[PDB]
């Protein structure tokens, strides 16, 4: 049986445009645990991206942070990518400041 | 206590791309202590928490070949499956195991863990009497009267009994916790405009931990109100958690309504609502 | 320390 990964996408702390922060895309929830995720900066993939180790949870669901620093500013879009198995294209989630 | 050790196993063939991937990772009251990683640089185990590192050596290199040897026995198993669910040699599976003891305030064992699952379902799983199997499926069922023959449920019962919590103790005094560790959410409500005066009202709650956390929104008091918009609790990222509650409100009822949050770390619920300015 | 493993 597959799950496909729920996704959200945010800031570490409250946006404030100009001040360094941190952007998160978490996935979980999904199964099997092969699973691509990209942060994304007005459609172009950000490259310094980090993520946690691989975990699961109790009903046997994977789940995974990936993050990066970011600036946030009025007009810049962040987004997140996502593909695994149960996809029939990649999902891409946009990152609303107020959510 | 209470207290818990957990371990939780991942074996995920990849036929075409070499040997399973296999991995063991330890809780102490939810909190991942050590970890062990076959597609790591070097495979071995590790802390995974500086309270850890006090460890020797011997530890580390014992229980390293305890994880080489049950990498080899789930390679094994990830075959064995494959005939007892008449699969192709192509495909890529998965077990999955958690196994552990919660142990209550007096130092007695709450309940033991020994739980299978074969490609993200439920396979096989110790009983709370720690003598009996539940076997999912068919499947499940040869591997059941192998282990009653082999008397698996007795060996078990002493680890969970006996091992588990012993090294659960050991744990507890290197890190020098036995008190568990919290923090408290702060909370705080923002509000957002709506066209035709409408108004979101969000109850934020940040930094806390650990993950289990109750948000609620009422109107007056004793409201338990339906319809909010939620989202499910997530990380922030330094190791601790974040989660909202929204409600959608008439411009200039605000005050009426009252956001709570509950959670272990607090001395009591918080209450909270917007602050207009 | 985690437990050893059975064979299924």
């Amino acid at each position: 049986i597959q799950r496909t990964p729920k996704i959200q996408v945010y800031s570490r702390h409250p946006a404030e445009n100009g001040k360094s922060n941190f952007l998160n895309c978490y996935v979980s929830g999904f199964h099997p645990s092969d699973i691509e995720v990209d942060l994304l900066k007005n459609g172009e993939r950000i490259e310094k991206v980090e993520h946690s180790d691989l975990s699961f949870s109790k009903d046997w669901s994977f789940y995974l942070l990936y993050y990066t620093e970011f600036t946030p500013t009025e007009k810049d879009e962040y987004a997140c990518r996502v593909n695994h198995v149960t996809l029939s294209q990649p999902k891409i989630v946009k990152w609303d400041r107020d959510m | 206590g209470p207290h818990s050790l957990r371990y939780f196993v991942t074996a995920v063939s990849r036929p075409g791309l070499g040997e399973p991937r296999y991995m063991e990772v330890g809780y102490v009251d939810d909190t991942e202590f050590v970890r062990f990683d076959s597609d790591a640089e070097n495979p071995r185990y590790e802390p995974r928490a500086r309270w850890m590192e006090q460890e020797g050596p011997e530890y580390w290199e014992r229980e390293t070949q305890k994880a080489k040897g049950n990498e080899q026995s789930f390679r094994v198993d990830l075959r064995t499956l494959l005939g007892y669910y008449n699969q192709s040699k192509g495909g890529s599976h998965t077990i999955q195991v958690i196994s552990g003891c919660e142990v209550g305030s007096d130092g007695r064992l709450l309940r033991g863990y020994q739980q299978y699952a074969y490609d993200g379902r439920d396979y096989i799983a110790l009983n709370e009497d720690l003598k009996t199997w539940t076997a999912a499926d068919m499947a499940a069922l040869i591997t059941k009267h192998k282990w009653e023959q082999a008397g698996e449920a007795e060996r078990l019962r002493a680890y969970l009994e006996g091992t588990c919590v012993e090294w659960l103790r050991r744990y507890l005094k290197n890190g020098n916790a036995t008190l568990l560790r919290t923090d408290s959410p702060k909370a705080h409500v923002t509000h957002h405009s709506r066209p035709e005066d409408k108004v979101t009202l969000r109850c934020w709650a940040l930094g806390f931990y650990p993950a289990d956390i109750t948000l609620t929104w009422q109107l007056n008091g004793e409201e338990l109100i339906q319809d909010m918009e939620l989202v499910e609790t997530r990380p922030a990222g330094d190791g601790t958690f974040q989660k909202w509650a929204s409600v959608v409100v008439p411009l200039g009822k605000e005050q009426y309504y009252t956001c709570h949050v509950y959670h272990q770390g607090l001395p009591e619920p918080l209450t909270l609502r917007w602050e207009p300015c | 320390a985690i437990v050893n493993y059975a064979n299924l």
